[PDB]
């Protein structure tokens, strides 16, 4: 799927997977290799600003892109875990359009 | 701090699996089970100040050990909750454990 | 910094391994990933390795058809395929693992997360 999302707004982006495990996020710029953006729901690594933000309650995982720019052009990954089969499921990614 | 950390790994572990025990006296003939978490709790007061910051400096870096022994990030992160409501983090954790000991 | 090598060209069948080495990382107590990514598709995780690298965890489509191992002197870990087809024609990145890795007990979670990915090679 995807959100056409105009610049300068908030996105919702949902993965709503029904069993909980922390989700991760990534901005995979075109033609450029993804990188951290959120790590345990809440978190966030040095050298990205303050305005990606992360939450994942009742079982739904929400990216709160607070100022959304034109450099936030990419796709964004659900990073989940099944501790059952022991194999990490990455989300489908949705294409957030920037206009 | 090798032991330091596998009491801290054991230390998690146990307090998410007397969580997991005690839902059924919390819920409203398990007697039983509330000395045995009393006389628990008791020794773990004892074994910490045999030995003798933050959560997510300190207690989030033996997440590796403590689920690979339990396998349940959502009880992880329930606790987590709980003690980020209730609010080094050591104290913090016991007291929790002397506030649900006593009810 | 991750570099690598090892894409290219292949023709369905085996025998193509890629190399991934690690400089200026703490390789030794870092989990390790590879990630594939259809060009104009999404991410998909085919394998993981521990720091110990006694434990390793894999896709329901690319257990045992795949392997991977680690070498923590020089830094350089490798992928080798058998079996290729049509639809691992993907770009392979090799991801160094989030977190701390106390002892060997590493898995990809999203609670560390894959903090480093590598700029990867092609493969046809």
């Amino acid at each position: 799927p995807s959100m056409s999302v105009s610049p300068g707004q908030t996105a919702m982006i949902t993965c709503s997977m029904n069993k909980y495990s922390y989700i991760s996020w990534y901005q995979q710029r075109p033609g450029q290799s993804p990188a951290l953006v959120i790590y345990q729901d809440t978190r966030r690594p040095s050298g990205i600003p303050e305005r990606f933000s992360g939450s994942n309650s009742e079982n739904t995982a929400i990216l709160t892109i607070t100022g959304t720019r034109d450099l936030d052009e990419a796709d964004y990954f659900c990073q989940g875990w099944d501790s059952n089969v022991k194999a990490v499921l990455f989300g489908g990614g949705t294409k957030l359009t920037v206009l | 701090h090798n032991f330091f950390e596998m009491w801290v790994t054991y230390l998690l572990t146990e307090t998410i699996t007397w969580k997991d025990k005690l839902k059924t006296c919390m819920n409203n003939e398990c007697n039983k089970n509330c000395v045995c978490f009393d006389k628990w709790v008791k020794q773990k007061e004892d074994e910490w100040n045999s030995i003798k910051g933050n959560i997510n400096i300190y207690f989030e870096s033996f997440f590796f050990h403590v689920m690979k022994k339990l396998n349940k990030e959502a009880k992880w992160n329930k606790l987590m909750d709980e003690l980020r409501n209730k609010i080094d983090a050591i104290e913090l954790l016991l007291e929790y454990l002397k506030e649900k000991s006593t009810i | 910094q991750l570099v690598e090598s090892g894409g290219g060209l292949a023709q369905p069948g085996g025998s193509l391994r890629l190399s991934c080495a690690a400089s200026g990382f703490t390789f030794r107590d870092h989990g390790m990933t590879w990630v594939r990514q259809v060009s104009g598709k999404g991410l998909e995780w085919l394998s993981y390795i521990t720091a110990g690298s006694k434990m390793s965890y894999y896709s329901d489509s690319v257990r045992g058809r795949f392997t991977i191992s680690r070498d923590n002197a020089k830094n350089s870990l490798y992928l080798q395929m058998n079996g290729l087809t049509d639809e691992d024609s993907a770009i392979y990145y090799c991801v160094k693992g989030g977190g701390n890795c106390p002892s060997d007990t590493c898995y990809p979670s999203g609670y560390f997360g894959l903090d480093v990915w590598g700029q990867g090679t092609t493969v046809t």
